DNA sequence: GCATCCGTGAGTCGAGGAAGCACAATTTAACACTTTTGTCAAG
DNA sequence: CTTGACAAAAGTGTTAAATTGTGCTATACTGGGAGCCGTCACGGATGC
């Protein structure tokens, strides 16, 4: 199973609305290239390669990583989505 | 060889209808979706824990299996009071609840367990979460958004198969979802009153009788 | 005439408008009795509308008058040599003018379409039409690498001057018009068509050695 | 290897000939051999004296004789020029002119009539083709109870299949009999007086029976004469026809009373004189003769129903499945039967011709068309359904599609159509239709294989053979008799005891009208020849059937037919007799005619010095690709100056060791669980199989390329392949096409082809492209011919045909047709599909090291792991004692043949297992090596288990165990034993012809379908996976909405969508939306086109437009 | 029908973790294809998408750096496997691929009674969901290892089986 | 309820009812193709027969 | 081919959005 | 109230691909001739 | 940047050959041919 799947699936009150949330994070990740994730440098997926430990590109394991630590404030009717793609893009140009 | 080729074509065109009757119970369910966390119905539906057995004639406790199937992941409509244990209304019925229910029936306390159902639920166009209960793949609530009626169908169309063809088995879980009328149907007491039986070599007859009926 | 492919209705209906042209046409003071003058257009009529309507894809009545014959010639080899005959045969008996590569070219005519709902194998659940790909409408594939090779040279160009970029896309139908000759090009800039083409050719010759230096263009050129 | 027989059934007779039900049927239907002055009135020699004479009405056309030439080229030039093995038939007519009184005589070309190889099957466009025997209901009288209504029975007249229509007859409750034709129902009064009866006779002749009689008897329909009787019933029948005598007594003929039209057949005319107790004179249900109509059959019909509805003693109802009454049409008869609708037409055309055109220079040559003829024979042989693609992985497969009785087909039963009447085992299956054998799933039922010792009659009714016993003794006489006369006679078991020829039990099983009974001997009237005689070919090759379930034996004797022929495939260990006869009758192996000396041993022929002296050259079939792909190839068994027998083996055949049928390999297979690779029916192989090259076999693949003539230019198959490096070239020769002997990989080419591009202006991109690089554009381009993905071996053979070549009738506007046989030796492999006789079937799942697998204390490992837990649930038994066999035989170096029902017992193995443990261990003994201390652990826990007697000796015990078929096993990675001895033995696995070698497949993008741009399907076009309702469902019920919107636009019919997606996945970036696919557009086209105005619209109601403005004007 | 998707024979694989399959290189290769030749242009093994795809044409031009490419893409990303009929919703389930040397698709144990599936020569399909939405749904709601229990009755599905009962028995 | 009978028939467009070119060289063609002939056919016929004056049979 | 009313594509939890914290804090920042 | 004709339905994958004849109306391959560039010298 | 000479590439205007479509056959012909068949159950009208 997914890691920290039951603290995910008890996180929300629907898993459908999971879903959506992990699918929307990783799409934004994947967006601004991975630049406004909330991880720490220690906290950050790694993959194995031959070459060396590398960050990992499976946006959705990043969101679900993300939304395991509790960092992030997911819910409906929270901003414009206009106006939080603008400040996003702001903060992390892309 | 002779039986052996008749469950090998039994399960031939059993196959068939298993499949044709599961495409219609999707169909005819496959709108059917959990639309809402609570609907504020109060109807309910009052699940027996007793059969009346005819050779005995009288009420006895149903099977583990079948009240379990009958009862678990289900919110209760009313308070119940059991072994000293209060069941509050809209508490999700777990196995273990379930089996307290079993205990006190079988301490002679409760003769049949008021539930809510899919039948009372007043949502349109699919269910309530309230009412449909735990989401059995995950012994939690059902999450809201989910399509009931598709898993509903797919529940009961699955062991279609393994039903035994030769009014028994899966022809008849057939006419029973087409509400056919059984060719060799039952004759059921349209008002109620003492029955009289009026057995003749000539005509055997039935009365029913009332105070003016 | 039934079963030449038309239906019994059909060749009916086409009788009964050779029958009307042979009662429009009919005279009788020559004492022949209509019969005999109306079986003619009845039996034209009909033949007609058989070489006219029994096939999908309509043949001129001299066409269907030659593939006839052809047929027949065919038959009457292949009873009398009980085989079936080669072209050459076929060829030499219809008379001069006919070679193997006519009788081919004829015969492949007379191929009939082929359905495009007839099934295969023992149960109804496949048709021809499962079996044929769409050739007309570009793959996904041949998208991406169309897009791709604009994208390319696109970038390419902004290595180009302003105007020799302009003049190469007008001059090769980047602006999805034809390729405009040199003196519309050149009537468009006010400029000459010879100073067109060198400017033109300049900014090929650019073009070129960029595409030497980098070679990140190559692999679309296939 | 010495062969040790067991059984104690000695059979009189042999097995007849298992193709002769194929061959014949078809010696009778041709007739080729008899002169045509001794030819009978049977096959297209009846079809010609039915249809003919050919009167105009003063011409007639009259048929003398018929005869068939040689074929014009041998059955190989046939296959490799993807011919027809025919022989040209042509007629010898004459044309009388009445008026004139001349006649002129001439052989006219009927056409060609496809021949039947010595084998039993036909050549037909080049491949091979078998005609399935049909069952289905014999043509008479039938007396069946009417369901509706108890107490009451209805008469059915059933002629031969199109020919005729069925006739019922029924008693009203109005005590009138009415008959039903064509579904339209008279009173059978007015039809009975057509056929000039009056009251006296039917009140003499029916009159002594209950009310029915005197219901007969209207005196409307009596008095009416009968011309106008027979007018009226031609109102009833056809309304609003005019009412004309002669249209009247045509129609009434050729209803009941023409032969041309109506034919009750042979079988029919018996069972009706069988049944009716009458002589019928013809086959028609009326005679019409002297102006008049002559009862022939509607009569006694009558009798019988009112004499069985009466309840006379000595009548009885019919049984419709019974297989007496259910008849088998062979090649012979469907042949004839296609060919007399042939000539039907040939000769509508002779009289549609011959009435119109130089009535007075006439020639039988000009009026008659042979073409209708040769299409209906054509149409047969190709697009029937009975005429199946010859499935011949292996002789027996061959063998088995030869002897298959398919109730489907033209005129027969539907898959859907049938109910459990048909698909049951009746009766009267035994000894003619095996019970076992049949295809499972929808078809179960619906095919059959006709019994070992069944052979089809001259009527089509299958009989049996069964052995006269009188006076309690057993003669050597055989009877072949059929359901209805085997019904008549008390029939003993095969399996009873002999006291010689006496009968020496006391109380003999018997069988009485199908039931099971005890008699005594003197009651016995017939015995059984042999339990061979009940199962099929397949099912009589599964050794210790009687320990078999019929569920999973079915399966065991379909998967017989699916093993592929192997390089080392050897006879298995355990034999039941027929492995010989199935060689010899397949006519796979190469035998000696006579008594001779070999003279010439080669891999491609032998030549044979016979004792007359004449040499006699035997070509071998050398990698001849079957029509399933297998690689067919005889390899000689002979040497230089060896003298052989008649009869004796020269060569062996495909899936043959020394002329014993090998479909498989004897391996050591140990049964026991291992670590979870043999769930679910998996098996374990180890990698000692793949050393040695066992399951090892050729596949030989062909791919086609046809170079045409087209309006662009005609293609080129050339080497000179544009925008091609010489890398790719490199295997191809001067003429384009890949060298003989080249190794050839996915996407390699095999023959290069250039095609001419369509006059098309390149796009604006890449013509700056090509202004660019300075590349003018080439006119063709590349259209060769590749390896498909998962494809691909060794180049064998390379077949290059031209138009204007002898005999290769090209298509017309093609030039040349090139094909290319590549063969691949595949190896055993993960996912490959093994079986045995006893239908334990499953794929291999893991392929351990030698050292990895148990082995035995001698150090022998195994070579297969089974898992025990399909035993308890299929109930086959019989892989078990295989195994115990196979022990014993390995042991002690010998095979066996043990025939099903009659073979080895529990005591006999037994006593060989006590043989084999003597020598195993006097052995280890002899080296000087005592009990080893794992086996004594063994040993310990069995006796805890109670697998042997405690206070034992170790060799004892290990003797005890032996016995019961079990050895202490070794694990080959800890080295300490299974704490359990194993049953280890030897036995005799297939390879099945599912490899996953031919069914992976994958795809991301590739064709797509015209209409709803879909992807196609199958792995031959490169398609994609249905993704059917159900799976819909699925997603549905996980509520995956979006993967479900993704499968249904994106990845199917999106085709804007598809695009973008894939070009954003190339681009690193995430699919776009998924927009409207293009299969609702075409329901909405569609919809339009039916004048139904369909329109989308938003949540204003404002119309949305899908199309993007397209299709607005 | 779907593009992405393939088929191929099941065998049981008792090594694999109840969210993973055995996935064949090739079939991977295949119906990876875009996101490989994305994978390679980015890397250098080709020059840009067109060579990479040249390159995947021919089998023995692929060179050995594919194969790590293409263990790269699948990284995180999981497959649908699929066994006809789908006759109730588990029909489906998503598994995590691993790459192994065959043709044949390594499958657990414990989801067979799931799929209704044997070894005795059962296909099956395995289906590529593309976007972050269509990964989401596969790994959160449509893995094997997420769904244990049997939505018809609520008792587990995966479950131990035949010779897992077996031995714990014994 | 007169919109129920047709007075103009729609035609289906061209490419849901193929008339394609295989590689070999045949024409593969949907039955629709065949219908639209026949009522195309039938419809021009009976207008020649309503111009020519055709009896009331 | 639409986003079916059931699971991800309900209307009760297909409109959910997913924020940081610093976004968020941004937004709060610049429109307060 | 009941017998009877008519219409609709009956599992999923895969692997199976028989006139010519004359004559006038329409199209087009073959040339012949201006028209329009594409390119080359001249700086 | 311009100013003249050349050499094909494409378009215009006849020319008949090839192709295509319509008209015409005058002893007398005057109503079709293939089916044809092993299923059960359930609406639902269609009458008696
Ligand atoms: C002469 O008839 P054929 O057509 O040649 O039949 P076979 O070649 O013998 O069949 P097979 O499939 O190759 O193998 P098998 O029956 O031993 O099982 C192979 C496995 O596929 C699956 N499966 C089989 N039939 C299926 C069906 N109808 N629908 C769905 N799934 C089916 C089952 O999961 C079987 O367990
Ligand atoms: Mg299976
Ligand atoms: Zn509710």
């Amino acid at each position: 199973a997914e890691p920290g799947i039951d603290k995910l699936f008890g996180m929300v009150d629907s898993k459908y609305r999971l879903t959506v949330v992990v699918a929307k994070r990783a799409q934004q990740l994947l967006r601004h290239g991975f630049k406004n994730t909330v991880l720490e440098p220690e906290e950050r997926p790694k993959m194995q390669t031959l070459e060396g430990l590398f960050d990992d590109p499976n946006a959705v394991t990043w969101a679900m990583k993300e939304l395991l630590t509790g960092r992030l404030v997911f819910g409906e009717n929270l901003v414009p989505e206009d106006r939080l793609q603008k400040e996003m893009e702001r903060l992390y140009p892309v | 060889s002779h039986g052996a080729r008749k469950g090998g074509a039994d399960t031939a065109l059993r196959t068939a209808d298993s499949g044709y009757l599961t495409r219609k119970l999707v169909d005819v369910t496959h709108e059917i979706v959990v639309r809402e966390a609570d609907c504020g119905t109060t109807n309910y539906i009052s699940v027996p824990l007793f059969q009346p057995d005819e050779v005995t004639r009288s009420l006895r406790l149903r099977k583990r299996a079948d009240i379990e199937a009958g009862l678990y992941g289900r919110v209760l409509a009313r308070e119940v009071e059991v072994l000293g244990v209060r069941l509050e209304e809209g508490r999700y019925l777990s196995m273990d609840d379930v089996h307290l229910l079993i205990k006190a029936a079988e301490a002679g306390e409760i003769q049949e367990v008021p539930v809510r159902s899919p039948l009372t639920c007043q949502t349109r166009y699919g269910v309530c979460q309230k009412c449909y209960g735990y989401d059995l793949s995950m012994a939690r609530p059902v999450s809201i958004g989910e399509a009931v009626g598709i898993v509903a169908a797919q529940s009961i169309g699955e062991p279609g198969t393994q039903l035994t063809m030769r009014t028994q088995g899966l022809p008849r879980v057939i006419e029973l979802f087409e509400a056919r009328r059984p060719k060799a149907k039952a004759v059921i007491s349209e008002i109620d009153g003492v029955v009289r039986i009026e057995e003749t070599e000539e005509k055997l007859s039935v009365f029913v009788e009332s105070e003016g009926f | 005439y039934t079963g030449r492919g038309l239906s019994f209705l059909d060749l009916i209906q086409e009788g009964n408008q050779g029958l009307i042209r042979a009662v429009e046409k009919f005279e009788y003071k020559r004492r022949f009795k209509f019969s005999t003058y109306a079986t003619w257009w009845i039996r034209q009529a009909i033949n007609r509308a058989i070489a006219d309507q029994a096939r999908t894809i309509r043949i001129p009545v001299h066409m269907v008058e030659t593939i006839n014959k052809l047929s027949r010639t065919a038959r009457q080899l292949q009873q009398e040599l009980g085989r079936e005959p080669t072209y050459e045969e076929i060829a030499e008996a219809m008379g001069p003018g006919w070679d193997a590569k006519r009788v081919e070219e004829t015969l492949k005519i007379a191929q009939e379409p082929v359905s495009l709902e007839t099934p295969i194998g023992d149960e109804k659940d496949s048709f021809y039409g499962d079996f044929i790909p769409d050739e007309h409408l570009p793959s996904p594939v041949d998208a991406a690498t169309q897009s791709l090779l604009s994208e390319e040279l696109e970038k390419a160009l902004s290595k180009l001057s302003e105007r020799e970029a302009m003049v190469l896309k007008l001059r090769k139908g980047l602006i999805d018009g034809r390729e405009h000759t040199l003196e519309e090009v050149g009537a468009f800039f006010g400029v000459t068509r010879e100073r067109i083409r060198q400017i033109e050719n300049k900014a090929l010759r650019k073009l070129k050695y960029h595409e030497s230096r980098t070679r990140k263009l190559r692999d679309f050129l296939d | 290897m010495e062969i040790k027989r067991f059984g104690r059934i000695r059979e009189v007779i042999p097995l007849p000939p298992l193709t002769e039900i194929q061959v014949e049927s078809y010696r009778r239907a041709l007739q080729a051999d008899v002169p045509p002055e001794k030819r009978e009135n049977v096959g297209i020699q009846a079809a010609f004296r039915e249809t003919f004479p050919i009167e105009e009405e003063g011409l007639v056309l009259d048929f003398l004789e018929y005869r068939l030439g040689e074929p014009p080229f041998p059955q190989d030039e046939c296959r490799e020029k993807d011919l027809t093995y025919q022989a040209p038939l042509y007629a010898r007519l004459q044309l009388i002119h009445k008026d004139t009184g001349l006649i002129k005589e001439d052989e006219v070309f009927l056409g060609h009539i496809p021949l039947m190889t010595e084998d039993g099957s036909f050549i037909i466009n080049g491949a091979d083709r078998v005609i399935v025997s049909q069952i289905h209901r014999s043509p008479g009288v039938y007396f069946t109870p009417d369901p509706a209504r108890p107490g009451r029975y209805i008469a059915s007249i059933i002629p031969l299949p199109k020919r005729g229509p069925w006739i019922d007859l029924e008693v009203e409750p109005n005590g009138v009999v009415s008959m039903k034709v064509n579904k339209r129902k008279f009173p059978l009064v007015l039809l009975l007086r057509v056929l000039g009866y009056d009251q006296e006779t039917l009140a003499r002749e029916l009159g002594a029976y209950g009310e029915l009689v005197q219901g007969l008897m209207d005196e409307s329909v009596f008095a009416m004469r009968p011309e106008e009787a027979l007018i009226r019933l031609f109102t009833l029948l056809r309304p609003g026809d005019p009412p004309k005598r002669d249209k009247a007594v045509a129609y009434v003929y050729g209803l009941i009373a023409d032969p041309r039209r109506y034919d009750l057949g042979e079988a029919g005319r018996y069972k009706a004189e069988e049944k009716l107790g009458i002589r019928l004179s013809g086959r028609t249900l009326a005679r019409f003769e002297d102006g008049e109509f002559k009862d022939e059959v509607f009569l006694p019909t009558l009798r019988y129903l009112f004499a069985l509805t009466a309840g006379v003693p000595g009548h009885e109802v019919d049984d419709i499945d019974h297989l007496g009454n259910r008849r088998i049409r062979t090649v012979g008869e469907l042949m004839t039967d296609q060919f007399r609708v042939g000539l039907a037409r040939l000769a509508r055309g002779v009289r549609e011709r011959m009435l119109m055109g130089s009535e007075d220079s006439l020639t039988p040559a000009k009026l008659v068309n042979s073409r209708p003829l040769e299409a209906a024979i054509r149409e047969f042989f190709s697009r029937s359904q009975l005429s199946q693609f010859k499935d011949e992985t292996n002789p027996l497969s061959s063998l088995r599609h030869k002897r298959r009785i398919s109730a489907l087909g033209p005129g027969g039963l539907t898959r859907e159509r049938a109910g459990f009447d048909v698909r049951d085992v009746h009766r009267t299956h035994y000894g003619r239709i095996c019970p076992v054998e049949t295809p499972e799933g929808a078809n179960i039922g619906l095919i059959t294989s006709l019994a070992a010792y069944a052979r089809v009659d001259e009527l089509g009714f299958i009989r049996t053979p069964y052995r006269r016993v009188v006076g309690g003794v057993v003669t050597d006489e055989v009877v072949y008799m059929t359901a209805t006369e085997e019904d008549r006679y008390t029939i003993a078991q095969a399996n009873t005891p002999l006291e010689g020829n006496r009968i020496a039990a006391e109380r003999v099983v018997a069988r009485r009208k199908g039931e099971p009974v005890i008699v005594s001997p003197e009651e016995v009237e017939f015995m059984d020849v042999s339990p061979k005689q009940v199962f099929s070919v397949n099912t009589n090759l599964i050794p210790f059937l009687e320990h078999d379930d019929a569920n999973r034996a079915l399966m065991g004797s379909n998967m017989q037919t699916q093993a592929v022929p192997l390089i080392r495939a050897q006879a298995p260990v355990v034999m039941t007799g027929l492995e010989e006869r199935v060689v010899r009758d397949s006519l796979a192996a190469l035998y000696a005619e006579e008594d001779g000396e070999v003279a010439k041993v080669d891999g491609n022929r032998i030549v044979v010095r016979y004792e007359d002296g004449r040499l006699v050259e035997y070509p071998l079939r050398r990698f001849y690709r079957s029509n399933q792909g297998t690689a067919l190839d005889q390899r000689p068994r002979v040497v230089v100056g060896q003298r052989v027998r008649k009869g004796d083996l020269l060569a062996d055949g495909p899936a043959s060791e020394n002329g014993f049928l090998a479909l498989g390999q004897n391996v050591l297979v140990a049964i026991m669980p291992f670590d979870g690779y043999n769930f679910e029916d998996a098996i374990v192989i180890s990698e000692e199989l793949l050393k040695r090259d066992f399951y090892t076999s050729i596949h030989i693949e062909r791919y086609e390329i046809e170079a045409r003539d087209t309006k662009l230019g005609p293609e080129r198959i050339t080497r000179d392949i544009p925008h091609l490096s010489e890398a790719a070239l490199r295997d191809l020769d001067e003429e384009g096409v890949v060298r003989i002997g080249a190794e050839v990989k996915p996407g390699d080419i095999l023959v290069g082809r250039t095609s001419f591009k369509g006059e098309s202006e390149p796009t604006p991109e890449e013509r700056l492209l090509r202004s660019i690089f300075g590349e003018k554009a080439r006119d063709v381009k590349d259209t060769s011919l590749r390896v498909p993905p998962g494809e691909g071996g060794i180049v064998v053979r390379t077949v290059r045909l031209r138009r204007g070549d002898p005999g290769v009738e090209l298509k017309p506007g093609v030039r040349e047709v090139v094909r290319v046989y590549v063969a691949q030796k595949r190896k055993l492999q993960v996912g490959d599909k093994l079986a045995n006789r006893h239908g334990n079937k499953g794929v291999v799942a893991k392929i351990l090291p030698v050292e990895d697998m148990p082995h035995l204390p001698d150090g022998t490992p195994v070579d297969v792991i089974l898992n025990p837990l399909g035993v308890p649930s299929r109930m086959n038994l019989g892989q078990i004692l295989e195994t115990h066999l196979g022990l014993a035989g390995y042991f002690l170096g010998q095979r066996y043949i043990s025939p099903i029902f009659d073979g080895a017992k529990e005591p006999e193995i037994k006593e060989l297992l006590a043989q084999a443990f003597e020598v195993y261990f006097g052995k280890r003994k002899g080296e000087g090596f005592g009990v080893d201390k794992r086996e004594v652990e063994v040993l310990r826990r069995a006796e805890k288990l109670g697998l042997v007697t405690p206070g034992k000796t170790p060799e004892e015990q290990l003797k005890e165990l032996f016995l019961q078929g079990k050895v202490v096993l070794y694990d080959g990675r800890t080295g300490e034993p299974i704490e359990g001895p194993i049953v280890v033995g030897q036995m005799f696995i297939m390879k099945l012809y599912h490899m996953v070698e031919d069914k992976m497949h994958a795809r991301s993008t590739g064709p797509y379908s015209l209409i709803t741009q879909q992807p196609l399907g199958g792995k031959a076009q490169f398609g994609g996976q249905r993704f059917g309702e159900m799976e819909v469902w699925a997603l549905e019920a996980y509520g995956a909405a979006h993967t479900l919107q993704e499968m249904l636009t994106l990845k199917s019919d999106d085709i804007e969508g598809r695009n973008a997606a894939y070009e954003a996945i190339i681009k690193g970036e995430d699919v776009p939306e998924p927009s409207v696919p293009e299969s609702f557009r075409v329901l909405v086209k569609e919809l339009q086109a039916l004048a139904l105005d369909v329109q989308t619209l938003d949540e204003k109601d404002n119309p949305v437009d899908i199309f993007e403005g397209l299709a607005s004007k | 029908r779907v593009d992405y998707s393939g088929r191929s024979v099941i065998v049981v694989g008792p090594q694999l973790k109840l969210h993973q399959c055995g996935l064949p290189k090739r079939m991977a290769l295949e119906l990876f294809k875009p996101f490989l030749l994305k994978k390679m242009e980015e890397k250098g093994i080709a020059p840009n998408v067109k060579a990479a795809r040249r390159m995947l044409e021919r089998q023995r031009d692929i060179k050995d750096e594919v194969w790590d490419a293409l263990e790269e893409v699948i990284h995180g990303k999981v497959v649908l496997l699929n066994r006809a009929p789908t006759l109730h919703r588990l029909g489906i389930q998503a598994f995590q691929p691993v790459l192994v040397e065959g043709q044949s698709i390594q499958l657990h144990p414990l989801v067979c009674e799931a799929f209704n599936a044997d070894f005795d020569g059962d296909q099956m399909a395995v289906h590529v969901p593309l976007s972050s939405f269509a990964q989401a749904e596969a790994r959160i709601q449509m893995l094997s290892a997420h769904n244990l229990l049997s939505p018809a009755s609520g008792e587990p599905l995966a479950k131990p089986s035949r010779d897992i009962i077996l031995g714990l028995y014994y | 309820p007169e919109w129920m009978i047709l007075e103009a028939v729609p035609v289906l467009p061209p490419d849901l009812r193929p008339m394609v070119q295989v590689d070999g060289g045949r024409f593969a063609t949907s039955d629709l193709n065949d219908l639209y002939r026949r009522l195309i056919n039938r419809n021009n016929r009976l207008k020649k027969l309503l111009a020519q004056g055709a009896p009331e049979i | 081919g639409r986003l079916i009313p059931a699971g991800t594509g309900s209307d009760f939890v297909r409109f959910t959005q997913v924020v940081d914290q610093k976004t968020l804090k941004a937004i709060e920042e610049a429109r307060k």
